[PDB]
């Protein structure tokens, strides 16, 4: 019992060894430490202090070294002996981390048993050259419309999720992970994702809610969660995306697909801000350092789709932004946006007014993220992206001209917006989403009025499988629509519209 | 069941302060002196082998 | 013994130089012996060579260089127990309320490390309240934090009072109201008012404990009252299994107190002139407040923004920890309806089908949508006139105004002023009632009889009374 | 080191065991006895009510 | 049983639409339903009454 666990521990330690170099600290505190000595230390080495706390060498100076403390101030004291770990700052990598909760140090902090690792690989690494890169081809499915192919994301994309924080920002991301569960248990290993959800600056309470929620939804057995919560000090939050991303790359160079969600990169900027100012480095534009840019660009380009050589591996990214009231005059949001391609502009105003997901499509774009989609998912959504940016202009002046043609577009457009909505935390299947967008694209929401859109949807799906599942077997396997299949669907949709 | 859970917690702290008493008992005895010699001969073997 | 002589007094930053083999740690308590009191200094840096840099808990004015300091060996140790409930205490752990000494039982350090991950809330547990208006439109939770909005002296103080009474019935739990940068005139009023309505007593054991940090005391003492109240609460949950509802006053003064500490200590202010240590200090506080596996510290806080601004860094950080808003308002109180809680801007991030029950979410939304449509209807009804209503349109107006009166609930604290005994109405009975207005059993029951009622059963008697 | 020697001596010489029953009762809920009030729901007792209703009521008429 | 109550409820409602005097037969139907819905919520509240002893 209580005697046995202690007896085990005391025996599992001895804590007798013979050392190389030591320091004795100069004057410690402010989340940065000043150490005296350490004359043979390498750069970015790991040091371990007599407190038990460990730090990463930042400034190597001729007489002193200035470590940065991974941990709260209070434990570090003055006149403690600092010993070289002898190894560069690394975090365990391997497949003994899937369904083990971890912090940014890689410790089990409730855990699901101690941590097993294939390797360790350095927190900080630099991403492969220009040459091993390849464009995306495979679609990421979120199981939510309005992103499905309306605003496309592919496998290796770095496409952004932007909006005001805590408007349900987190759910959009979970659904990506959740929806990929029957392509993630495949026998196609390129189709599996192994996902890391980096929680930076969030409440330790939320993260514990999130760990349980995933185990109910039976999805925690192919995801890792990394933690540098709000309670835990700033230099650990700074290092949190970097350390987690090393873990992501390990999946990517085994030539298998992955995902990593960086929630919230605006909080990495704050974490790095506090550490930066207490080291005497003067603030840049918007009171954030001017080296913020460096962290995000280095960080982001280690999520990239590789070529045939590297096993056609990928690590996709959905970086999650805390916007300062829907302003894009601010430094941190634009820095993440200019590195990335594609945006998933999300509206608070829309979230409140019953659009869940509230994914505005006006300031949402895809650049190179538009070759993700297979043919079925190019046909069905065809030019819906365009039509609802003709709808925006039609409603600016619907406070000039009023014509049937403009009115018709406005009615289709409203009806279409309603259609995009889907239940959250049960993301509707991709095969299931393919018929629904056909209908609306082909203008068949001139027989359904707004109040009944939800009712039609489930009754139309039930109808289609019992009548003809042939259509659906085709889209599961082929993933490309032919004209004949398309017509067969049109014929079926109109039948349902009448009665 | 809640009280039993607490009892485990109680047990863990009780057993802690007893070890703090024995640390004080060891440093109080001339074991302080019998054990510094031991440290010395261990340190001799080690430093010889750098 | 670890002792040193004062070798500086730069502002409220007093530096003590210590001799060899005599070493502090950061956060320890230094006590300077003086015949003028004692002064508690907190080690907030090490500048090395056996010198420190500290913040003070009291005025530094009249210090000599050369006065002895003595190091305790760790942070200020404040009293805990049920002997510390019904006492005003400054930061140091001693009576400022002048009722002789507080009988020490156990004492505990003011800084403590955030509870384990497995001991942080893994689910939302709904904190029970007698106020019906609160439990529908923004569920309190044992792990959540609910930020009050509205003026001060507008019903907020009385609202704070109300909550204490429910918690006693509900769980058995106490409270601690912590005031940061307290206004010393107002503290007397609230202390007198609290004793009188019996949430504090001179007759024995008490609920709410008060922790006050006057504004004439240095910045440091303003920050550290907030960690000192919380420790009292943490002992009730972990070691007596009981729920605690912990109020905090202005969190605008929390951010303000840190910026000065930063500035004096030789740190550089951040965005909007504020402390570079804003996020991490707040994060530690609000991960010390959570549902443990024995008991829970829930906190209700008061949110006041820097001259009407929501783009600033300090509210943003706060809002992240909050899971509900209760938005008290003047326009509701002018209709003589206390609760003051504006229905529309009362929202929760735990009000959902999966947390509160499907039924609960749906009752709560219908009642919200009805007020929302009523409000919009009224807008064009003023301009055009009031003859414009159809049979259908007035159905939304009638059901809305029945709820609008129905909102007011006699409060126990405010018993004299209403003249009507305060009532409490549990969570299950809150849902049921609003259902009854939805099925229209209470869509013909007089409109002036909804004034200051409780549960569904209760207003049958008032209805008889208006008519008879 | 000194830890292994100390741990061992301490453990053997000072073994804790579970708390006494008296101690448990004070800090715990002291059980609950069989919940019976006796007597199920009484309504409409004796024909007093019957006479009262048969006589009072009558309402078939415009 | 319970169904019997509800057919008679509606039988007397359509009786009352005509003749005068079933206008308070429904006042009684409402009364028996009040206490009868009390038996339903009583009956839905009831669960197996054993205390566990396997694990706890």
């Amino acid at each position: 019992e209580v005697s046995s666990i202690l007896e085990e521990r005391i025996k599992g330690v001895s804590d007798e060894a013979n050392l190389n170099e030591t320091g004795r600290v100069l004057a410690v505190g402010d989340g940065i430490a000043r150490v005296f000595g350490l004359n043979n230390i390498q750069a970015e080495e790991l040091v371990e202090f007599s407190s038990g706390v460990k730090g990463m060498a930042l400034n190597l100076e001729p007489g002193q070294v200035g470590i940065v403390l991974f941990g709260s101030d209070r434990l570090v004291k003055e006149g403690e002996l600092v010993k070289r770990t002898g190894n560069i700052v690394d975090v365990p990598v391997g497949p003994g981390l899937l369904g083990r909760v971890v912090d940014a140090l890689g410790n089990p902090i409730d855990g699901k048993g101690p941590i097993d690792a294939a390797g360790r690989s350095r927190a900080q690494v630099k991403a492969p050259g220009i040459l091993p890169r390849r464009s995306v081809h495979e679609p990421v499915q979120t199981g939510l419309k309005a992103v499905d192919a309306l605003v496309p994301i592919g496998r290796g994309q770095r496409e952004l999720i932007i909006g005001d924080r805590q408007t349900g920002k987190t759910a959009v991301a979970l659904d990506t992970i959740l929806n990929q569960k029957r392509w993630n248990n495949g026998s196609d290993e390129s189709k599996k994702l192994y996902c890391v959800y980096v929680a930076v600056g969030q409440k330790r309470s939320t993260v514990a809610q999130l760990v349980q929620t995933l185990e109910q939804h039976d999805a925690m057995k192919y995801s890792i969660i990394v933690a540098a919560t709000a309670s835990e000090a700033a230099p650990l939050q700074y290092l949190a995306p970097f350390t987690a991303a090393s873990i992501g790359e390990w999946f990517r160079d085994n030539g298998k697909h992955a995902l990593i969600v960086y929630d919230d990169l605006s909080k990495q900027a704050v974490a790095y801000r506090q550490l930066s100012l207490l080291l005497r480095r003067p603030p840049g534009r918007e009171a954030y350092p001017g080296d913020v840019f460096y962290l995000h660009s280095r960080l982001l380009e280690r999520a990239a789709k590789l070529s045939e050589k590297e096993g056609s591996g990928s690590l996709t990214a959905l970086p999650v932004i805390e916007t300062q009231g829907g302003d894009v005059s601010a430094y941190i949001p634009t820095n993440v946006i200019s590195i990335t391609d594609g945006q998933i502009f999300l509206e608070a105003e829309l979230f409140y007014k019953g659009i869940r997901p509230a994914i505005n499509v006006g300031l949402s774009v895809s650049r190179v993220g538009s070759a993700a989609q297979v043919k079925a998912l190019k046909q069905v959504a065809g030019s819906l992206k365009l039509f609802l940016a003709q709808y925006r202009e039609v409603a600016a002046f619907a406070q000039s001209d009023l014509d049937a043609s403009t009115k018709q577009t406005l009615v289709r457009g409203e009806r279409l917006t309603q259609l995009l909505k889907q239940n959250q935390y049960s993301p509707l299947a991709t095969e299931e989403q393919v018929p629904l967008i056909y209908a609306g694209v082909n203008g068949h929401l001139d027989g359904i009025e707004l109040s009944r859109i939800g009712e039609f949807e489930s009754s139309f799906l039930s109808y289609l499988k019992s009548n003809h599942n042939e259509l659906l077997t085709e889209i599961r396997e082929k993933g490309e629509l032919s004209k004949e299949l398309l017509a067969s669907l049109k014929s079926a949709t109109e039948s349902f519209v009448a009665t | 069941v809640r009280y039993e859970a607490s009892l485990r917690q109680l047990e863990q702290r009780q057993l802690a302060k007893s070890v703090i008493s024995r640390v004080q008992s060891e440093l109080g005895n001339p074991k302080f002196q019998e054990k510094v010699l031991q440290q010395s001969i261990s340190e001799i073997e080690q430093l010889l082998s750098k | 013994p670890i002792t040193g002589k004062v070798t500086a007094v730069i502002g409220a930053i007093v530096d003590v130089h210590f001799e060899q083999s005599e070493l502090p740690a950061i956060l320890n308590a230094l006590e300077i012996k003086t015949p003028q009191g004692k002064l508690v200094l907190e080690v907030a840096q090490h500048l090395g060579e056996n010198t420190v840099r500290t913040i003070a808990m009291d005025g530094t004015e009249g210090l000599v260089r050369g006065e002895k300091v003595l190091d305790t060996g760790g942070p200020i140790s404040v009293p805990v127990g049920r002997e510390t409930l019904g006492r005003i205490i400054n930061v140091i752990g001693e009576p400022i309320d002048e009722r002789g000494p507080i009988k020490s039982k156990l004492r505990k350090p003011i800084h403590a490390d955030p509870p384990s991950f497995a001991e942080q809330s893994t689910s939302a547990e709904i904190l029970e309240t007698g106020i019906k208006v609160v439990d529908l439109l923004a569920p309190y939770a044992r792990g959540g934090k609910i930020g009050l909005f509205g003026g001060a002296g507008v019903g907020k103080t009385v609202f704070i009072q109300e909550l204490i009474n429910n918690i006693a019935k509900a769980h058995g739990g106490f409270s601690v109201f912590t005031g940061v940068g307290e206004r010393t005139r107002e503290g007397n009023d609230l202390y007198r008012e609290m004793k009188e309505t019996g949430v504090i007593n001179l007759e024995g054991e008490s609920k709410v404990a008060l922790v006050f940090g006057q504004m004439n005391e240095p910045p440091g003492a303003r920050a550290r009252v907030a960690l000192t109240g919380l420790t009292i609460a943490e002992y009730f949950r972990d070691e007596e299994g009981q729920d605690v509802l912990l109020f905090i006053d202005n969190i605008f003064r929390f951010t303000q107190a840190g910026s000065e500490v930063s500035a004096l200590l030789g740190r550089i202010p951040s965005a909007v002139g504020y402390q570079p240590t804003l996020a991490t200090d707040m994060g530690l506080l609000q991960e010390r407040i959570t549902t443990t596996k024995k008991g829970s510290v829930t906190s209700v806080q008061a949110v006041y923004v820097p001259a009407d601004d929501l783009t600033d860094p300090a509210p943003a950080t706060t809002f992240a920890h909050l899971d509900a808003t209760t938005v008290l308002s003047r326009g509701i109180s002018e209709l003589g309806i206390y609760p003051a809680v504006d229905p529309l801007d009362s929202k929760s991030r735990l009000l959902d089908a999966a947390v509160v029950g499907q039924e609960h979410y749906d009752v709560a939304s219908k009642v919200q949508e009805t007020l929302q449509t009523y409000k919009s209807l009224q807008d064009i009804i003023a301009i055009l006139g009031m003859d414009e209503l159809s049979e259908q349109d007035k159905l939304t107006v009638e059901r809305a105004r029945k709820i609008q009166r129905f909102l007011s609930q006699p409060f126990a604290v405010a018993e004299v002023f209403t003249g009507i005994p305060g009532k409490l109405v549990r969570l299950k009975d809150t849902v049921a009632s609003f259902k009854a207005v939805l099925e229209g059993k209470y869509d013909n029951i007089p409109e002036h009889a909804f004034y200051m009622v409780g549960g569904i059963e209760d207003v049958v008697a008032k209805a008889e009374k208006l008519a008879a | 080191n000194v830890i292994q020697d100390l741990y061992l001596r301490e453990l053997k010489d000072t073994k804790l065991a579970p708390s006494t029953l008296q101690d448990a009762e004070g800090n715990v809920k002291p059980w609950n006895p069989p919940q019976k009030p006796n007597l199920p729901e009484l309504e409409l007792q004796g024909p007093e009510a019957l006479k009262a209703y048969t006589e009072q009521n009558v309402e078939t008429a415009h | 049983a319970k169904s019997a109550a509800n057919k008679l409820d509606w039988a007397k409602v359509i009786s009352s639409l005509r003749i005068t005097g079933s206008t308070a037969t429904q006042l009684s139907s409402f009364k028996k339903r009040n206490d009868e819905a009390r038996r339903q919520l009583l009956e839905l509240q009831s669960q197996p009454t054993e205390v566990d002893f396997s694990h706890y």
